[PDB]
């Protein structure tokens, strides 16, 4: 199993960025995609979780109304669109396979984020 | 009446089984005399 | 819920890392991560104490007080460890650096 | 059911659920939750 993301980008405040993630080595439908942010010098922040099966998405309050997550099962990918970027959003955005929540039922699971991508840096 | 709709509702071992049939009619009294069988749609 | 984490030890020494929660946790929704400099975090412990596949590492705890221990530190353990709680939404602590 | 078809799988959860008094108890597959 391996997750791979897009390269770094630089944006001015008010701009939007689309951060892509692709994955392989497992059936896509059964695992969700977790987005985790890490600003330089900071710890990890959960942004949201999207079901690759039904499109249901949960978001951390800090990003509600700002981030839209989507999936495409035909290419084994997911995307995170961040609207109205601020200088406060300079961070590495990580894509991780997520087994802490059920892809089909939306319920909490006993697990964690096992396979992570390299992290996409957005300025 | 112009349309007849028939249903079967049974509750067995926790399952609610629904059968039905749709057919046009031309009768303003009651159910027309005739024969047809209903088919399962929802369980 | 908010997590607070709380290391200078030589290779070969036993390490104890800990995190406290502002509210109790289901325990089974506790996970620990290890992030090496320049790399993404990886899962070490899930279910409070269960070891993730491919992982001296052990977790334990209850209520609002949980730990992660390493029986003997290796040069490759000098990473930042994170405490994750995911029973009611998702949160991480600041992270603890081990040298 | 007496003519049940399926598989029953179970495991000990003493290190998962126990602390815990939040588990309550009193036709086939009838789920009566009236209190
Ligand atoms: C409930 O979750 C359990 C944990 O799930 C894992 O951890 C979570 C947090 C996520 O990261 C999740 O994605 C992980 O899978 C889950 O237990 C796991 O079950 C799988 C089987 O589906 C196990 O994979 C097999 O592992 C063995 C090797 O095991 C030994 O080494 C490991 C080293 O870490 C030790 O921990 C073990 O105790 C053993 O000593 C492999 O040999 C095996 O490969 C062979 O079989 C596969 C088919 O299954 C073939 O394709 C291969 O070619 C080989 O023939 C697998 O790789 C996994 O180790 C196990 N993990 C743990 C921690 O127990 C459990 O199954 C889930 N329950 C349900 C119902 O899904
Ligand atoms: C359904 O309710 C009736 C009372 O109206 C009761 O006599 C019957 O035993 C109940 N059936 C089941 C399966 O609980």
């Amino acid at each position: 199993v391996q997750l791979v993301q897009s390269g770094a980008e630089v944006k001015k405040p008010g701009a939007s960025v689309k951060v892509s993630c692709k994955a392989s080595g497992y059936p896509f439908t059964s695992y969700g995609i977790s987005w985790v942010r890490q600003a330089p010098g900071q710890g990890l922040e959960w942004m949201g979780w999207i079901s690759t099966y039904n499109g249901n998405t949960n978001y951390a309050q800090k990003f509600q109304g700002r981030v839209t997550m989507t999936t495409d099962t035909s290419t084994t990918t997911g995307y995170m669109e961040l609207r109205r970027l601020r200088s406060d959003d300079t961070a590495v955005y990580y894509c991780a396979r997520d087994y802490t929540r059920g892809a089909w039922f939306g319920e909490s699971l006993i697990g964690g984020f096992d396979n992570w991508g390299q992290g996409t840096l957005v300025t | 009446f112009k349309n007849l709709r028939e249903f079967v509702f049974k509750n067995i071992d926790g399952y609610f089984k629904i059968y039905s049939k749709h057919t046009p009619i031309n009768l303003v009294r009651d159910l027309p005399q005739g024969f047809s069988a209903l088919e399962p749609l929802v369980d | 819920i908010v997590l607070t984490q709380s290391l200078s030890l030589s290779p070969g020494e036993r390490a104890t890392l800990s995190c406290r929660a502002s509210q109790t946790v289901s325990s089974t929704s506790l996970a620990w991560y290890q992030q090496k400099p320049g790399q993404a975090p990886r899962l070490l412990i899930y279910g409070a104490s269960s070891r993730a596949t491919g992982i001296r590492f052990s977790g334990s705890g209850s209520g609002t007080d949980f730990t992660l221990t390493i029986s003997r530190l290796e040069p490759e353990d000098f990473a930042v460890y994170y405490c994750q709680q995911h029973d009611t939404s998702l949160t991480f602590g600041g992270g603890t650096k081990v040298e | 059911p007496d003519d049940f078809t399926g598989c029953v799988i179970a495991w000990n959860s003493n290190n998962l659920d126990s602390k815990n008094y939040n588990y309550l108890y009193r036709k086939p597959f009838e789920r009566d939750i009236s209190t």
